[PDB]
């Protein structure tokens, strides 16, 4: 559906465009491989929100309303005389943190939805300028956005997120439902969970695979658009 | 002069409208001799061709056949929703005469 | 030599500007004989054609007609905002002479 | 008239289907004289060519060869999953006759 | 043989370089007779044309004019940063001879 | 028949391979008379041309030159990683004969 998410951010639109979207900490451009960064949802969600809205450990966090994100912006981005609230389409690169982390979601209060790999430019509907706390209610539409594509998508089911949850191996989550049935190798009661680092590795590789497959979908939509000008008749006469 | 695909389709003998309101499920393309054509399917199983250029086409159609094959390829790849096809139904599979995309 | 679409439009009899400032709602394409054309609509219901090549076109227009059909297809698929159309208004639907797109 | 690539492939001597269900790993393109061709590989090591136009091609194939090289380039860049290739297996590497892509 | 647009521009009388380092703000395209041309603008107000094919063009330029109009359209739509234009400055608006794009 | 760009390149005396494994940094395109050509650079400073069509090209190369210019434009815009170029090294800048792309 055409549900939107929202994120206060200090990085302006020109930088977003150069980076090809809203990037996790450490990532320069969206179409970088996942091996660049640590991809771990548990780690992402535990991060302190001091200076920036959570974007560590391979995910970028969003709020579920304009009001939520503005409020968060006034808490966190107190200090920037201008920041922006990015309006963001729902798509299956996006996980509901509280559903996936469940009873172990460290900030259940904040009802955060987080994007694995960051948010590609095409998935950004637009942005509001915030000058000295004052939202300007004139939205700037992003010409890179594709309404027909993203309106057809929703966030990921929690079931798609359990295996990527990213608890350390010794954590009791891997030994309880629902996660036990989605546990990576080496996590939970798989032999040598405490000694092996097999858990944290499979977590990483399952994360990188997910981003790979998702990057393929983005490329296919955007870069097909870019090639829809081709006329074969010109060249064959 | 027709203002939509339905009006256009009604001008021709042996044509029909299919309403699909869905993206193309599969795209096939051939350069084999005498079979230089395209085939598309929808998930409901409906199957359509762009005909091999032949003596049933006038010269002005030749460029448009090539255009249509372009359109279908890129429609497939962008997962564009096809609204309606106008097809000649005296061919198997049905031969595309026009396409409309919305939504 | 015109520096914008409005100045261009004013050089021709039987033309007018439509200001749309919107993406194309629907794109239609035909390879049927004598109807090798394209039709676009906007959500407000406005409807436009690229004319079938004919004797009202000089030779240099033929390539530009093909280009325009390309432009509209890719405009539709990228959801590009169209600013203005210059159209001949002695045709139904109105026939595109020029398009402008702006940030 | 075939309704899918498998039926199409079966109409020709010296052809076979490869089922890949994978994106193209590499795309190569040449304008060197007598080697105006394209080569693609998949990660499993399979390698395919679009043949240099030659006397084994009829005139109607010439445009389709050009189209196929377009299709492979775009497929490569969009990371589209290729379902099946129909190839002539009396060439090394195997020569593409048809391609199919499916959701 | 020039290795960049600046060196290329210097080979021609009545040319100059504009450095823009910005995306195209507007793209206009016309198929009206005797005005089969393109116009682009930048946000700073600078305005450029691709000339109507004419007797000042040699035959080898004809294909390149068509290519240039393609390039500008796709540059506009992808919001690609244009680095420099080489233009003839004995035309109004200035006529594009070459374009360069860089990150 | 070569199965990769390296084998292809080795069939010609005046050619060599460059290994770049990088996206194109800049793309330049010209319609100026006698310089209807394209130039690309990489961030390491390497510079390559697609030659102006000339009498050193056979007829089958003409279409491939046009294809190559297409490929480079779209490669630039999609930031596709170029693996290797095969180039003629009796020109300055070196003239592209083939390109290979893999991630
Ligand atoms: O000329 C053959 C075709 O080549 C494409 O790359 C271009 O974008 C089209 O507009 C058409 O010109
Ligand atoms: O123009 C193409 C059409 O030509 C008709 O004469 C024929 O009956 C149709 O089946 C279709 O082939
Ligand atoms: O150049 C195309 C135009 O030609 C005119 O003569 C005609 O009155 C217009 O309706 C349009 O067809
Ligand atoms: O149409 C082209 C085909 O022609 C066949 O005769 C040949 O066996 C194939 O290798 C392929 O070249
Ligand atoms: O070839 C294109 C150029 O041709 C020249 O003769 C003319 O002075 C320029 O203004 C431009 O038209
Ligand atoms: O086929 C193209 C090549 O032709 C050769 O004769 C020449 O040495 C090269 O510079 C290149 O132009
Ligand atoms: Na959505
Ligand atoms: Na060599």
């Amino acid at each position: 559906n055409d549900d939107k998410l929202y994120r206060a951010d200090s990085r302006p639109p020109d930088e977003i465009k150069q980076s090809g979207g809203l990037m996790p900490r450490g990532q320069s451009e969206y179409f970088d491989r996942g091996t660049q960064m640590n991809i771990n949802l548990y780690d992402h969600a535990r991060g302190t929100q001091t200076g920036f809205v959570r974007h560590d450990d391979g995910y970028v966090s969003t709020s579920i309303s304009l009001r939520s994100a503005h409020l968060v912006g006034q808490t966190i981005l107190s200090g920037h005389s201008t920041y922006y609230i990015y309006v963001i389409a729902t798509a299956p690169n996006m996980f509901n943190v509280n559903d996936v982390l469940g009873a172990y979601s460290p900030h259940p209060d904040e009802q955060e939805v987080s994007a694995l790999g960051g948010i590609p430019y095409s998935q950004i509907y637009g942005w509001y300028r915030v000058h000295f706390g004052v939202l300007d209610e004139q939205l700037h539409r992003n010409r890179g956005y594709r309404d027909r594509y993203y309106s057809n998508l929703d966030i990921a089911p929690a079931a798609d997120g359990y295996g990527l949850a990213g608890f350390p191996p010794e954590h009791r989550a891997w030994r309880e439902e629902p996660w036990i049935h989605h546990a990576p190798p080496g996590c939970g009661n798989a032999p040598r969970s405490s000694m092996s680092n097999t858990c944290d590795e499979k977590t990483q590789s399952l994360g990188v695979k997910f981003l790979d497959e998702y990057q393929s979908k983005v490329k296919r939509q955007i870069f097909s658009g870019y090639q829809s000008d081709i006329d074969t008749h010109n060249r064959i006469k | 002069t027709p203002q939509n695909i339905t009006d256009l389709c009604a001008e021709y003998h042996n044509t029909q409208i299919h309403t699909l309101n869905d993206k193309i499920f599969s795209y096939t393309e051939s350069l084999a001799g005498k079979r230089e054509m395209a085939i598309i399917t929808f998930k409901n199983g409906a199957t359509f061709q762009v005909e091999v250029p032949g003596s049933q086409h006038i010269d002005s159609q030749k460029k448009a056949i090539e255009r249509m094959k372009d359109t279908l390829r890129i429609a497939y790849l962008t997962e564009a929703k096809v609204e309606k096809l106008c097809v000649w139904n005296n061919k198997t599979p049905h031969a595309i005469a026009a396409i409309s995309m919305a939504n």
